[PDB]
Order: structure tokens, then sequence, then C-alpha cells
DNA sequence: GGGGTTTTGGGG
DNA sequence: GGGGTTTTG
DNA sequence: GGGGTTTTGGGG
């Protein structure tokens, strides 16, 4: 049993091919969880991971009426509940978005969340990045796995062996390696990806706007 | 300088001290604030070493050094148990009973490391020699000096660290906890443990396999760049870690940024006994083959043994660069880690063809006996950490003609159309190598552009 | 006082 | 000091 | 000059 509620959030959506409405209904209920940082990152944790929540700019707006006393960017070690929100997979440089991992990233959509001003929480351990965490990658890891190989097995045909010829009696006989460079897919680039889960598109906030937004 | 011995340094002149010692245990260095990095260290030498022997239970006795900089680059880095460091200007005060040194190299206070063996770690690591027996392999600002009469200070106690570390733990039980009551503890613990794996994660991670006395298997990630020493078949302790919770498929250790993965000396009287003691367990991977997913990595193959001291070489250097660099156009033989994607041809009844030596053509044994000797022609398409994210995939070949790779399946080459036995076995060492987190160590022979497995058999 | 530096006598 | 940063591996 | 440090204004 999985104590980490974005931990297991985060998985299934992986094993069900980014597929937020084949993910266990008994899991989209609110989330009440405690924010690590508000600024320059947005960061929540479940008690034991942190991840980035996205607010779209209805979410924003909302709150920003309903709690007109209180800045988003201010909500560090304060506790907030998001009771209406969405997963969805990305493709992003993790190179340069460090709550990501090889090139992809599940998304915390918020449409609605209620801060719930004061209220302590118990003590947890230290919040680590969902993202650097082992059998979390490692669940990236066969996602890529199984999107890869299933590309390769459609591409890669016709048993093309490289004749025995060419290895055998090679004395006189010298070659250059990138001979043995196989195309994995079709890709039109450099980069793998040839997956099949169809990329979520959702407009979302920058936590810089938001930033002018509350304090020019 | 004068250098006094640490059970002697006085606890009242509050005036600033040097001395030599021996590390026998170090924080790596880390941030606390927008200005101050720290690292702690524990401390021996013939004055401190050991508690009161009765009904200590052989305990090892120590002082503790706090560093305070303002720079990380002006702290030590320890990799290694055992070796000297020389402090310059430090203050000492009792901190909770114990003698403390403290001392701020962001100010007056500077420090530098000694190598007992006769290697530093990152020599080691280099395969670089040292300067000199006198010379510093780290220390801090800009310029180091030892006067002749040090000579004698650092010679004696590099002699005394070995006595040391050959005759005690140095690293007592009361330092470290059991692997199998890591969920037991309320924060983080110390392990002392013997490295099973290192596995490649990716590009800037690696996962350890460790196993301890008690016999239990966690994993760990171990970034390249800050444990660049981790060797698999050594003994390290690992200071400050803690139980991962949250981690169901595999025993985790989470490391901090202040965490440290630090080996032992050569003399090393722990080291040995638990090098020899913990011996390489494949429960897990044994395991996890009944698993349609397997969430633990699962080294397939194994090297001869003239070759477990050859290192690797990334499939990036094999496939790119290995045309171009110097040092890969010199070698034709190289070791390297992948997992297969695919294998050719696709029906396992085909990898065993028949072999006419003379004409050098193989052929297809479905017509029977009536092409020759019999020899193993696969084609592994593979790909690895250094590749993981490009669009290509690398073929890695298995020709047996010649008999490099033969007994690469445990299954002598044989008509894989008529011997059931034998096609059995390959068609399932097929579903195993192109299985998820199912990886290969091979060593390869480079011949006309391309790479042939040998000494590398299934296990 | 004493570093490293240049300020080469004097701030906070 | 047996610890909690980051131009966030 | 400016830190750390305490010398708290002044050496080399
Ligand atoms: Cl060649
Ligand atoms: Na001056
Ligand atoms: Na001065
Ligand atoms: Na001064
Ligand atoms: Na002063």
């Amino acid at each position: 049993q999985q104590q980490s509620a974005f931990k297991q959030l985060y998985t299934e959506l992986f094993n069900n091919e980014g597929d937020f409405s084949k993910v266990s209904s008994n899991l989209k209920k609110p989330l009440k969880c405690y924010v690590k940082e508000s600024y320059p990152h947005f960061l929540v944790t479940d008690g034991y991971f942190f991840v980035a929540p996205y607010f779209t700019k209805e979410a924003v707006n909302e709150f920003h009426a309903k709690f007109p006393n209180v800045n988003i960017v201010d909500l560090t070690d304060k506790v907030i509940v998001i009771n209406n929100w969405s997963l969805e997979l990305r493709r992003v440089n993790s190179a340069e978005v460090f709550t990501s991992y090889a090139n992809l990233e599940a998304r915390l959509i918020v449409h609605s969340f209620k801060p719930n001003l004061q209220e302590r929480l118990n003590p947890t351990r230290y919040p680590v990045n969902l993202f650097r965490d082992d059998e979390f990658k490692t669940t990236i890891q066969h996602f890529r796995h199984t999107a890869l190989q299933a590309a390769i097995n459609k591409t890669v045909k016709g048993d093309n062996l490289v004749d025995i010829s060419k290895v055998a009696d090679a004395a006189g006989k010298k070659g250059k390696v990138d001979a043995g460079i196989v195309k994995a897919s079709a890709s039109k680039g450099d980069e793998f990806s040839d997956f099949s889960f169809k990329e979520g598109n959702t407009a979302t906030l920058k936590i810089a706007d938001i930033f002018v937004q509350e304090k020019g | 300088y004068e250098y006094v011995e640490l059970a002697k340094a006085s606890l009242t002149s509050a005036q600033p001290q040097h001395f030599y010692a021996v590390v026998i245990d170090a924080t790596f260095p880390y941030k606390t604030n927008q200005e101050r990095y720290i690292c702690s260290l524990k401390i021996v030498d013939p004055t401190l070493y050991l508690k009161q022997q009765k009904g200590a239970g052989d305990a090892s006795d120590y002082a503790t050094l706090v560093l305070y900089a303002k720079r990380f680059e002006d702290l030590p880095i320890i990799h290694r148990a055992g070796d000297i460091i020389r402090v310059h200007r430090a203050t000492l005060r009792l901190y909770n009973g114990q003698r403390q040194f403290n001392a701020n190299v962001f100010y007056s206070s500077s420090w530098a490391l000694f190598s007992t063996d006769k290697r530093s770690v990152t020599q080691e690591i280099n395969n670089q020699d040292a300067v000199s027996d006198t010379t510093p392999f780290s220390f801090s600002s800009k310029h180091a000096t030892i006067e002749k009469n040090e000579i004698s200070i650092l010679q004696n106690l590099r002699k005394w660290a070995n006595q040391y570390f050959s005759s005690y733990s140095v690293i007592s039980s009361d330092m470290y906890t059991a692997l199998n009551k890591a969920q037991a503890q309320k924060g983080d613990f110390d392990v002392v443990a013997k490295i099973l794996q290192v596995h490649e994660l990716d590009e800037y991670t690696n996962e350890l396999k460790l196993k301890d006395a008690s016999g239990q298997v966690f994993y760990t990630l171990s970034l390249k760049l800050k444990f660049p020493h981790v060797r698999t078949g050594e003994v390290v302790r690992i200071r400050s870690a803690t139980y991962d919770e949250t981690s169901t498929q595999k025993k985790v250790l989470i490391l901090s940024h202040y965490s440290n993965i630090i080996t032992f000396i050569q003399s090393s009287k722990l080291a040995k006994e638990l090098r020899a003691k913990i011996q390489d367990d494949h429960s897990v991977e044994v395991a996890s083959l009944k698993k349609n997913v397997s969430l633990n990595a699962v080294v397939l193959t194994e090297v001869d043994k003239k070759h477990a001291a050859l290192p690797s070489t990334s499939l990036q250097d094999l496939f790119h660069h290995a045309d171009s660099d110097k040092e890969l156009q010199a070698q034709d033989t190289f070791r390297t880690q992948f997992y297969v994607t695919k294998i050719e041809p696709s029906d396992v009844k085909e990898w065993v063809k028949g072999y006419d030596r003379k004409t050098k053509k193989s052929s297809s044994l479905k017509g029977a006996s009536g092409k020759g000797d019999n020899i193993f022609q696969v084609q592994f398409l593979v790909k690895d950490a250094s590749t993981q994210l490009n669009n290509n995939t690398y073929r890695v070949l298995l020709y047996t003609q010649d008999g490099l790779g033969a007994n690469f399946f445990n299954v002598k080459a044989d008509n894989l159309h008529k011997n059931a036995d034998a096609r059995k076995k390959l068609e399932d060492s097929a579903e195993l190598l192109t299985k998820f987190n199912s990886y290969v160590d091979a060593v390869v022979e480079r011949r006309n552009g391309f790479y042939l497995i040998k000494d590398t058999k299934l296990i």
C-alpha cells in the first residue's frame, strides 16, 4: 500500500499511458497538501514527495475572489486544499525542468484550491522530488522502454543481419562502427518521440505572472 | 607551527591550535544558508581512538571537527576513511561531553589532506601517482607548506593509521544500524555494507545494490559526480541515510545533500572481513523474473574473470566516437553494459545457422544438416543510459563461427528446428533479454566496424 | 592583530 | 555541531 | 578597502 498520494497518482497515470480517465476513481478525491515553497517555484508535498502544481487562469481568479486577503506567492509553510484537479502528461526538457524526468512530465492541473490559513500540519519526513525517486524513475523508464520496443518492432523488419562474411575473415577488412547504428523509429528529429499517449494540452499560468499580478 | 595531539589539546586556552589526525567519518560539505557551507568529520589519533575498553565493547573514541566556509570548494571532500588531515588555527571546546574542534576556513583557518595509502581515492580513480609522500592531495586556500619537521609526524601518523585500521574496526557497531533494522529507526542512520552492484540508472545517477552483514539488500541512488569512487565488491560506510517508506517494490535508502559514501583504506580490518563475509545475492533477481514487470534491474550476464578488471565503455563512445577518439581507436576489446530492445532474426529457430568455413556463408537448417557446421548468428539491437534519449538502437553481434561467444546462452549451438530442448531454452532467454529492466554486461571485440560478444555468459 | 593587498593610514 | 541548499542530478 | 574579529585604532 502506497503511502504517498502523489507517488500513487502519478505512477498509475504513467502505467496507464497517461490516460487520466483510466486512473482509479477512488483517487480523484480532494488533495490536502502542505505548501513547501511558493516562489520562485510553487511546490507542495503529500508528506513524502513534492510536486509542482499548475494553476489554470480560472483557478487563480477564483482564489483571488474567494480570498482577497490572501496572496498565493506567500503561501509558503501554509497548507492548501485542491478540490478540483486533473493529471496529464507533457513532453518537456528535463535538462531545464527539474520536476520531470527523461523529457517527460506528469502535471497536476489545479482548477480550484482553498487555502486553509493557519492549519498546522503533522510532522513528516523531508519532502523529495518525486521525479528523483528510484522506483518512480524506474516506472518512467518502463514507460519509455515499452514505447521504444513497440516502435522498434514496427520499424525494424526484414532480419537485415550483418553478413557473416564481414565479421569472418576480417583480416584485410576495416569498417566504421556507425555502421551498427539503426533508427528506432520514423521520428523526425534525433530524439525518440514515437509515443502513443496523446500529449495533454491546457493553458497554464507561469508562476512569474501571478507574482506580478499581486505585486507588479 | 606547533602540532598538538587530540587528547592533549587545551580546552581552556581557546587559542588557535593545529594538529594532524585521521578521518574516520565525514559528512559531504553542505550548504546551510545563503552564505554558509559546513562539513563535519570525526577524527582520531594515538591519544584518542578508543573508549575505556572493559564495558566499552571496543567502541571507537574520537574527536569531532567542524569546518566552516563561505564557498563549497573551500571544504574537504572525504571519499575514504583512514586518510589524514592537517588543520591550522582551530579552536577546541567541549560540546556535549566530547572534544570539538572548530575552524573558520573563511577567516584564518586551513586544512590539508594526506593519503594514508600510496594513492588518494581520486588518484586511484584516475590512475595517477602521488607527487610524493608529503604532498597533500587536497588543501584549503591557494597554498600549503610542509616543514621538514612535519615529515616525521606525517610518516608516523600514517604508520599508526594502518596499525589502527588493521587492528580495530574503527567504525564500531555503535556507529551504524543493521539494514535489516533500518525500518525501525525514527530518523536517519548510518550503514556499512558491500557494494554488490553499481547500476547506471541514467546520465548522472548510479543505483548501488548494497548488502551488509545482516544479509538485507537495499538500493540507493548515488550521483556519479558526487561519489565517483563507488566500485562493485568494495565495502563502504554510508553517513546519514533514511528508510524510504514509499518504495514498495524494493528496499530503498534515501540520501541527503549532506550524506556521504566512504570507503576504507587498504588496511581496514573491517572492510577486509566484510568483503569476504558478505556474499553476492541474486534472490531479488530470481524473484523478479516471475513478475511481468520488475522495478529491479537484473544483470543477466557475467564476463570472464580475466575481464573483471576491464573498464566499461558506453555505447555512446562505442558507436559515435570509436572512430574519432584516439583512445578508443587503439583498443579492439571493450567491456560494456546495455539492455536488449530487439533480437534478430525474429524466429528463435534461426538463431543457429549452418556455416561453410570455406565459402564463408551461412544458411538455414530448415532443410537440415546440409549447411555445414552449426553456429550462432544472433544480432542484438541494444541501447543504454548514454544513448537513452536519442532515436537510435545499436547492433551488437553474437557470431560464434570463430568461437567468440560460443557459450553465451549456455546452450551449445544445434539445429533449433529439431532440438526442442535447445530451442525452448533460447526462446526463454529471448523473453528475458528483451524484458524491461534486463541488462547485459558483456565484453566485445571490434571487427570490421562491428562489435562481437565474447567471454560473456548468461547466469 | 594579522591576511592579502595596495588601502601603504584608517571603517564599521 | 547528527546536518536541510540549489541560477534544484 | 573590507572580513572576521575584537584589535574597537593602527603594522608591515
Ligand atoms: Cl574495424
Ligand atoms: Na593594508
Ligand atoms: Na588592514
Ligand atoms: Na582590521
Ligand atoms: Na577590526
